[PDB]
């Protein structure tokens, strides 16, 4: 039953689409998921004909609209399928968010916000939608609220909302791409740190990564401040129950070398933290630092641009 | 003998060789079983940048031992 | 630091230009520069891809050709990105790199290079207005083998007096809540021309505009390179009315204020720049009839400006930043050239006692 929907996204557009559309009325779901269960190919194809005639210039072609999105977030997140076709149906979806009017994408955004709370994230590919769809709301200034408000009520719920502790890694580099201010960079960072606690170890560095990349456009001390009191905490923890090494010393390691690469790149970074750990005055440098601290120092010494800062601060 | 590696997402993903064996064989299976070339690779153990003409033997590294990938994207 | 950085490149150049099979061997610790690109300023970005660029295309330097195909390769994935920086680095360094190694596979190669980056930039209006305007500038400081100036300005003329150029029809397309008219005609030329500018139609479309003022830049410097400073196919380019709303009244259609004030507004924006682009262009011809029509042109856009000012006033915030009036002033307008100020061989003629004073002022 699919020839006679590329018999109508060839010749005219919304003439016969649309009337295609309300005629059917049957469903949206089984004719997708055992469509990619034969020829996958045939899948990304059909999507093209529903996309190009249910236009957001009417009220119908817009919930049409609204309900293959929604059936596709849960397929995308369901089936154990192909992966290029997985990468397909993203593409597509990413490439179509654009002439949406405001007060649909929250429905969506809610769905996904939902998803985070409960929802069976196997893929954090559903949430490649999640990034466009918060600047195509900030694009929309006009009464949805505006559309910045409804954004902030989002990071807000996404922030405040409880995070599946394995798929938090996706969800903190979804934040990456969009623009943000220093408040709502802020808050996830806040929030996504003290996460740090309730965790296993070995997942926080790629965390720390995609922490920092986005720290080079927001608050950077924050999350060195954070950084500093878990790690020394958790070796004064260590030391107690000496008076859980061989991993916990490496991780640090680890991690010591993903910030010095990332400061290789940015330059601010390096002056905000040793700001951060100027002793200046000396009770500063009976808060400041940590042996993790020093470590971090002395491995950041070997670019030589800082070679003269940071051992005149540890010197002194 | 089984590893770990894990990454910029989180894929937590599963390498199977002999600790003889080298670090290219590694970008290898990389390249493999993720379809990650090896000179984007960058390739780390408990904050030591691994090269290529080592092997596990060289580095201590045992069963189970957890690597850390980056994506070198040299222009990007 | 910046200065340190600058410092660096005048000497690595310098080496290469003198030294260059000394540096070749050197290569991989120049190509070692790659990672940090996001760090640096874009006039180093240009002066980095030149030394590149000429340690590649040395005809010498053929036998290790492997560098070539890889900075190629680099300056292909940094155009298929899709952010403004990547797109945009990736057009520089493609611009000079081009440029160098246009001084008959090398023809064909520039081309399809100069084609690409064109259909990854054509979709980005600032993207694509950047090439044009790199492209300008590497036309304009450099003379090289005019086979691929030939080649190409074939297509550029071509492209603009078909993208904007229209029939002097009274009637355009596109349904306004305005009264379209071709204003600022000169009216001493034909007024049955078949050159006239489908203007607030492609606004109201876009609602390609904002690359115009710099596409006609690099086309004027195109015909002047071919041609040898001959423009007798665009002389008859000036005599253009454009299809636009009645401009003049920013008073009776005042407390109506809505995306209507920041059309009216942008738009003579982009048409002060347009004027601004025609008198950099025609500065330079001695018939004095083309100077008296420039000198209208100045009267036009002393009033536009005052227009626009005066729209600024009553509606305080509708600002168009395109890359108060301090800032209008200097960086969103268009750089004037020297030449311009040919002008001023001529002699003032005041009202009151008795070339207008203001536009002096403006000069």
């Amino acid at each position: 039953m699919d020839q006679k929907i590329l018999s109508l996204a060839a010749e005219k557009t919304a003439d016969k689409l649309q009337e295609f559309l309300q005629t059917l009325r049957e469903g949206d779901l089984t004719n997708l998921l055992q469509n990619q269960a034969v020829k996958g190919k045939v899948a990304g194809a059909l999507l093209r004909a529903i996309f190009k005639g249910s236009p957001c210039s009417e009220e119908a072609g817009t919930l049409r609209r609204r309900k293959i999105y929604t059936c596709c977030i849960q397929l995308v997140e369901s089936g154990d399928l192909q992966k290029e076709i997985v990468s397909e149906i993203i593409g597509l979806l990413m490439l179509e968010a654009h002439h949406f009017p405001g007060p649909l994408l929250v429905e969506l955004a809610n769905e996904f916000i939902s998803a985070v709370r409960e929802g069976s994230l196997v893929n954090g590919k559903s949430l490649e939608l999640l990034p466009i769809i918060l600047t195509v709301l900030a694009t929309k200034k006009e009464n949805l609220l505006s559309g910045e408000e409804c954004k902030k009520q989002l990071i807000n719920t996404l922030c405040s909302g409880r995070w599946d502790q394995q798929y938090v890694i996706q969800l903190t580099s979804m934040f990456k791409d969009v623009p943000l201010t220093a408040e709502e960079v802020e808050f996830v960072v806040e929030k996504a740190l003290s996460m740090f606690s309730k965790m296993n170890l070995q997942e926080i560095p790629p965390l720390v990564y995609q922490l920092l990349v986005l720290s080079s456009k927001g608050s950077r001390k924050s999350v060195l401040e954070g950084i500093i009191a878990f790690f020394s905490a958790l070796d004064k923890q260590h030391n107690e129950e000496q008076s859980p090494s061989g991993e916990l010393r490496h991780v640090e390691g680890t991690i010591i070398l993903h910030i010095v690469f990332a400061i290789k790149l940015d330059y601010e970074l390096g002056r905000e933290l040793v700001k951060h750990l100027k002793v200046g005055q000396q009770g500063d440098s009976n808060n400041n630092l940590s042996p993790f601290s020093i470590a971090l120092l002395l491995s950041v010494t070997r670019i030589q641009r800082f070679q003269d800062q940071v051992l005149d601060l540890l010197k002194t | 003998m089984q590893i770990f590696v894990k990454t910029l997402t989180g894929k937590t993903i599963t390498l199977e060789v002999e600790p003889s064996d080298t670090i290219e064989n590694v970008k290898a299976k990389i390249q493999d079983k993720e379809g990650i070339p090896p000179d984007q690779q960058r390739l780390i153990f408990a904050g030591k940048q691994l090269e290529d003409g080592r092997t596990l033997s060289d580095y201590n590294i045992q069963k189970e031992s957890t690597l850390h990938l980056v994506l070198r994207l040299r222009g990007g | 630091n910046e200065a340190e950085v600058d410092t660096a490149l005048d000497v690595l150049l310098e080496l290469v230009v003198l030294n260059p099979s000394a540096m070749m061997m050197n290569a991989v610790f120049v190509k070692g520069i790659l990672d940090y690109l996001d760090n640096i300023s874009p006039q180093q970005i240009r002066k980095l891809f030149y030394v590149l660029s000429t340690l590649a295309f040395s005809k010498q330097n053929e036998a290790s050709s492997h560098i070539q195909d890889d900075m190629h390769l680099v300056i292909r994935k940094q155009l298929s990105s899709t952010v403004f920086k990547y797109k945009l680095i990736g057009i520089i360094g493609a611009v000079t790199m081009a440029g160098i190694m246009a001084a008959d596979e090398q023809c064909t190669q520039v081309t399809s290079l100069l084609q690409l980056v064109h259909s990854c930039s054509e979709q980005s209006p600032q993207a694509s207005a950047l090439y044009y305007d790199e492209f300008a500038n590497l036309i304009q400081h450099e003379k090289l083998d005019p086979k691929a100036l030939e080649w190409v300005g074939q297509t550029i003329c071509n492209d603009f007096q078909d993208a904007f150029v229209v029939d002097s029809c009274v009637v355009p397309e596109g349904d306004f809540p305005f009264p379209v008219k071709a204003l600022y005609g000169l009216e001493e030329y034909d007024t049955q021309n078949g050159i006239a500018i489908n203007l607030l139609p492609l606004l109201f479309s876009q609602d390609s505009p904002l690359c115009l003022a710099p596409y006609f830049r690099l086309l004027r410097l195109c015909v002047e390179r071919q041609h040898n400073g001959n423009l007798e196919e665009i002389d008859g380019l000036l005599d253009c009315p454009i299809f636009l709303t009645d401009l003049e009244p920013g008073e009776k259609l005042e407390s109506m204020s809505a995306k209507e004030r920041s059309f009216m507004c942008s738009l003579i924006f982009l048409t002060l720049n347009w004027f601004r682009e025609i008198v950099n262009a025609f500065c330079q011809e001695t018939s004095p009839e083309m100077k008296g029509k420039v000198l209208t042109r100045l009267k036009h856009i002393v009033e536009l400006q005052i227009i626009l000012e005066k729209y600024l006033a009553v509606t305080p915030d509708y600002v168009p930043p395109l890359g108060l009036l301090l800032h209008n002033s200097h960086a969103f307008f268009r750089e004037l050239d020297i030449e311009v100020f040919s002008i001023l061989h001529c002699g003032l003629v005041t009202k009151f006692i008795l070339l207008g004073p203001p536009e002096l002022l403006f000069l």
